């Protein structure tokens, strides 16, 4: 109905209050994963904070990152995800998943979900970036094969849009 | 020995060093690009220009000294900064600052291409462009810096790096000349930047801007842009060498023409309407009708000759070229309606076409008078220029059923009920959100790649808010804190303030609520 | 000849009638809202700052909303995922040399043209006649040649930095640092090509230098480190810090200044100091900017300083170990040089290492809270000095 101001508003303030209550890496990791699944990507559960979610995500990241440096052994910052998983094992899992994808629709959701679950600070930056690059290579190879082969009418059905208007 | 030696005077020329550059890279297992890509640039690729760092600096510094002499010595003595027709001085607020973001993002794009290449020579060609695009960022900045000091209206010349964020035309510039340059397969980015952006648009555009500028009294922009132009052939060559470097990869036959067609459509979707609008409506003295210019630049020079030279590497002219040409007749006039109607969201002072301009438009675009001419004349009669009127044409558009939509992919505005161009509205709901698309090529991009295209539009951010509050929050005011930067006329009297905007009660709707 | 509005009488009269008779605002300072680092806003800041169009969700950005086009999968055009370090404002960095493009190329042009005048005169002078031939042929040509590969690798480490980094002043600092490094490599080869014109039989091909860089134990640790900094990571702050503030500030300074520059002036080499003068000037210029980014901006960020120090200290521990190993391999080269007491003997190398590690402790380690025992590092390297 009526948006509040862009950069300072009650939605961002409410989420800042929630973030301030996070006191452990485990708690903040569940918080950020739940947040990214709920509010990010075309497959998000809700657009209710659309104009604020990117700023809020930044603030969650900052909280988790400081909790990591305050609470974790330094070596874990290099070798582990904040889920407790080994970072190289996460890379191996998700590369294998996308290499097994049978369509661009399976592959796109694998890549999107990898980012929702493991975007830094969950996974170390160097491991994340090289995994994201490997996944994107495969996703593009599948998507860009015969890119113009399906008519728009077919793509609309494959995507699953509800068509609300087509100008004559 | 210690007594005998050849004492002839010798130095070492740049090409003598460059001969050895290819040998500077070495083999190791991890020596490969970090970025996602479908292609492999061949390790033996060469570069056309044999430029080493010392010679790079020598050649660019010499150009700078001539340029800054003209600007800071000669033109200042002539008072030339205030001898520009106001319409054009206002247009340069937008042209220089919007092009600046393309220069800036091209730095990062060229560095990503340097990362993509393996051959030291190909890396070095991209590196020269990295440095040139820094130069050009500071050159566009310098134009607006000089206008800020010497032109009668410094507002908007002096703060566009924040005030551009208020308005809708900035979002489309970010697609073609910021995000399109850096977000994707490096080869897709190279086609957006070098093969299309520069070879099709920037190379002739930079020169054309200088012709419109000099015609309208601006000698600042020719001084700078004619120097920028001397660097561009090296960047077009980088794009050529991108294609050469992948020609033996089987991936090129699978993928290259798709990336090229998508990039061509991307670039033209913005520049076809926007450049014609800035040239024809942002000028007093006219150089050439945009419809003629577009056909020469895009269809003949680029789509024919320049892309033809890449046929030996499997490149085809874009499948979407004919569709682009069909929209180039009226697209910029359609855009003019939106730009004039939403003037308070800009950072420039606009001028409705006067009687002489109207005659020029109808002579070169028969049919203009009976459509756009009548609309503009009605807006003037309703008080377009008059701050006491409470009249802003975006509200007239809504009252008369002429809704404005934003393409989710290109960010370009579309008014289907008034458009003479070829766009057509598609509205889809996906996972609880509605999306408006405006052509077959962009709709395909969105349907296949929805996670690449999640840009919030001005109606989504500003929904239900009153216009003067948006402008004030975005700093769209002069130093008195109340007079708008943007204006609907170019005169020195009767400038609009926040209170004058508030009188209109313009509150942003959700254009997709009806669907 | 086209009419120009400035000079054509009719158009100039039309323009004069259209131009308001007074200015429409008084604020003539371009990007007057930039926070100045110094007493007055500089032209460097005006032309550089906020050119990058970051939104509010990247610290310091003035724009809003998502990017218009992202990578397949969703990677943003620029994003916080690009580095572990955090800050209240990515735009804070300032190069103390205030280099925008024009002063950068102006200064390098001076060096470009003066270099060719110097070479034409040096060849006319015949001054190469007094260089020690063994230094010239067996040490300088081969091992200084091989060093160009270190400079070239550090150059290339910047490719992903130039794409990934999060503000305009940082991008300029990074690109100018990169060009200076490739310049160093090109200048080493220029010196070798010049000597080849004066000394019959002197081979300026890179074949032998490259074989040494890629296979000689003397450069094994250095090459391993450069390969890791360039191609083993993508965090752009990790690259700049490891490359310039650790590896190049220890190994690089030792090789360029303590080995090639210093020993040139014990073996009668009147040519090499002209070339090392440039690389050492570039090193100190780059250091000024690297220091501002990592110390003023990041290690001492009001909200994230301790967090950033945790990462910077972890990186330093790792890359200092790599650089110590690189120097331990490198000091094997002294077995091949003519002894000069106080310069190439174990005691002379010890003092050289005390300078490099002692200077490094003051210039970087102390500033990020990294504890380092200088004598320990000196002794660790000297274990590689052959008996
Ligand atoms: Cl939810
Ligand atoms: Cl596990
Ligand atoms: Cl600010
Ligand atoms: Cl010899
Ligand atoms: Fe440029
Ligand atoms: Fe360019």
């Amino acid at each position: 109905a009526k948006r509040e101001p862009i950069h300072d508003n009650s939605i961002r303030t409410e989420w800042e209050a929630k973030i301030a209550k996070l006191t452990s890496v485990d708690q903040a990791t569940k918080f950020i994963q739940d947040f990214r699944l709920a509010y990010t990507s075309p497959f998000r559960k809700s657009y209710d904070i659309d104009v604020d979610y990117q700023y809020i995500e930044r603030k969650i990241e900052e909280k988790l990152s400081v909790l990591k440096t305050e609470k974790l052994p330094v070596a874990d910052l290099i070798t582990k995800a904040t889920t407790g998983e080994d970072a190289a094992a996460v890379e191996a899992t998700w590369i294998a998943k996308i290499k097994a994808a049978k369509s661009k629709y399976e592959a796109e959701r694998i890549h999107i979900e990898f980012r929702q679950l493991y975007k830094p600070p969950v996974l170390p930056v160097n491991v994340f970036l090289r995994t994201d690059a490997a996944l994107g290579t495969v996703l593009m190879e599948i998507r860009n094969t015969d890119y113009y082969g399906t008519p728009l009418e077919g793509l609309r059905k494959e995507r699953g849009v509800k068509v609300l208007h087509l100008q004559a | 020995d210690a007594l005998k030696v050849n004492r002839a005077p010798v130095g070492v020329e740049p090409q003598e060093v460059h001969k050895w550059l290819q040998s500077f890279n070495w083999d190791f297992k991890e020596n490969r690009t970090k970025y996602p890509t479908k292609y492999h640039m061949a390790n033996e690729t060469k570069e056309q220009f044999k430029v080493i760092a010392k010679e790079y600096a020598r050649m660019e510094a010499a150009k700078d000294e001539r340029q800054f002499g003209t600007l800071l010595d000669g033109l200042t003595r002539l008072g030339a900064g205030n001898k520009v027709h106001p319409r054009w001085g206002e247009t340069m607020k937008v042209i220089s600052n919007f092009l600046e973001v393309g220069e800036y993002n091209a730095i990062a794009a060229s560095a990503m291409l340097w990362d993509s290449a393996t051959a030291a020579e190909q890396k070095n060609g991209y590196l020269a462009q990295v440095l040139d695009e820094i130069r050009h960022t500071h050159q566009c900045a310098f134009i607006n810096h000089y206008y800020s000091k010497h032109y009668h209206d410094p507002a908007g010349h002096n703060d566009a790096r924040r005030t551009r964020a208020i308005g809708p035309l900035w979002k489309g510039m970010k697609r073609v000349f910021a995000d399109g340059f850096i977000s994707g397969d490096a080869v897709e980015c190279s086609v957006n930047l070098q093969l299309v952006g520069e070879a099709c648009f920037t190379n002739p555009l930079i020169v054309a801007v200088t012709e419109w500028a000099s015609a309208n009294g601006d000698e600042i922009t020719p001084t700078v842009f004619l120097s920028v132009e001397t660097d561009e052939l090296r960047h077009m060559a980088n794009g050529y060498q991108t294609v050469v470097s992948i020609a033996n990869d089987p991936a090129s036959a699978k993928f290259l023409n798709t990336d090229l067609n998508n990039a061509f459509w991307t670039q033209q979707k913005y520049f076809t309407p926007v450049l014609g609008y800035l040239f024809e409506y942002g000028s007093k003295f006219k150089v050439e009708p945009w419809v003629k210019t577009w056909n020469r630049w895009v269809y003949e020079d680029w789509g024919g000759i320049w892309i033809g030279r890449l046929g030996k590497y499997g490149v085809e002219s874009p499948a979407s070229l004919r569709d682009a040409k069909r929209d180039a007749y009226w697209a910029h006039h359609d855009l003019a309606l939106a730009a004039y109607a939403m003037w308070p969201l800009g950072f420039a002072r606009l001028a409705l076409p006067d009687e002489e301009d109207q005659a020029w438009f109808e002579a070169n675009y028969p049919g203009w008078a009976d459509h756009y001419g009548k609309i503009f004349n009605e807006w003037k009669k309703l008080g377009y220029e008059d701050p006491k009127s409470g009249f802003i044409p975006y509200q007239w558009l809504l009252a008369n059923g002429h809704d404005v939509y934003i393409d989710r992919v290109s960010q370009v505005p579309f008014i289907p009920s008034l458009a003479k161009g070829t766009g057509s509205l598609r509205v889809h709901e996906f996972n609880g959100k509605k999306h408006s698309l405006t052509d077959d090529w962009g709709e395909r991009q969105w349907l296949i790649e929805p996670e690449r295209y999640e840009c919030h539009n001005v109606f989504e951010q500003y929904e239900g808010r009153e216009l003067s509050e948006v402008i004030a929050e975005g700093h769209g005011v002069r130093s008195d804190g109340k007079t708008l930067i943007a204006q609907p006329h170019t005169r020195g009297d009767n400038l609009w303030t926040l209170e004058d905007i508030k009188r209109a009660g313009c509150v942003f709707p959700d254009p997709l609520a009806k669907f | 000849v086209t009419k120009r509005g400035l000079t054509d009488p009719e158009r100039a009269a039309i323009i004069a009638a259209a131009v308001p008779d007074h200015a429409l605002d008084t604020q003539r300072k371009y990007h007057y809202f930039i926070q100045p680092r110094w007493k007055r806003l500089s032209e460097y800041e005006q032309l550089s700052c906020y050119a990058q169009p970051n939104p509010d969700w990247i610290a310091g950005g003035l724009d809003w909303g998502d990017w218009t086009q992202k990578f397949h999968g969703g990677r943003p055009s620029w994003g916080n995922e690009s580095t572990e370090l955090r800050t209240t404002d990515w735009y804070r960095h300032r190069d103390p040399a205030r280099r925008w493009h024009h002063p950068y190329v102006k200064d390098k042009s001076e060096e470009a043209r003066y270099t060719q005048r110097f070479l034409a005169a040096y060849s006319s002078e015949g001054s190469i006649r007094t260089i020690d031939p063994y230094w010239r042929d067996e040490i300088l040509n081969k091992y200084f040649g091989a060093l160009l590969y270190s400079e070239y690798g550090l150059f290339n480490a910047h490719s992903s930095v130039g794409r990934d980094c999060l503000s305009d002043t940082i991008r300029q600092t990074a690109v100018f640092a990169a060009l200076d490094k490739v310049d160093n490599a090109q200048m080493i080869q220029m010196e070798r090509l010049f000597i080849a014109k004066l000394v019959p039989g002197f081979d300026a091909s890179t074949d032998v230098p490259k074989k040494i860089w890629t296979t000689d134990p003397i450069y094994s640790g250095a090459r391993a480190t450069v390969q890791e900094i360039w191609q083993g990571v993508q965090d752009w702050n990790e690259i700049l810090w490891a490359g310039h503030a650790v590896y190049d500030a220890t190994f690089g300074q030792f090789a360029r200044r303590e080995f090639f520059q210093r020993l040139a002036t014990v073996y009668g080499d009147t040519l090499t100091p002209f070339f090392t003068a440039q690389s050492q000037t570039y090193f100190q210029t780059t250091r000024g900017a690297i220091d501002d980014l990592f110390v003023y901006c990041l290690a001492n960020d009001s909200e994230f300083g301790a967090h950033n120090r945790t990462f910077l200290n972890a990186w330093t521990e790792h890359y200092l170990a790599s650089s110590v190993a690189a120097l331990k391999d490198f000091v094997g080269l002294y077995a091949k040089v003519e002894k000069v007491a106080g310069a190439t003997d174990r005691a002379g190398v010890s003092e050289a290492l005390q300078r490099v590690f002692g200077d490094w402790k003051i210039d970087y380690a102390d500033k990020i809270g990294f504890r380092v025992d200088v004598d320990q590092k000196v002794d660790a390297v000297l274990a590689g000095y052959k008996n």
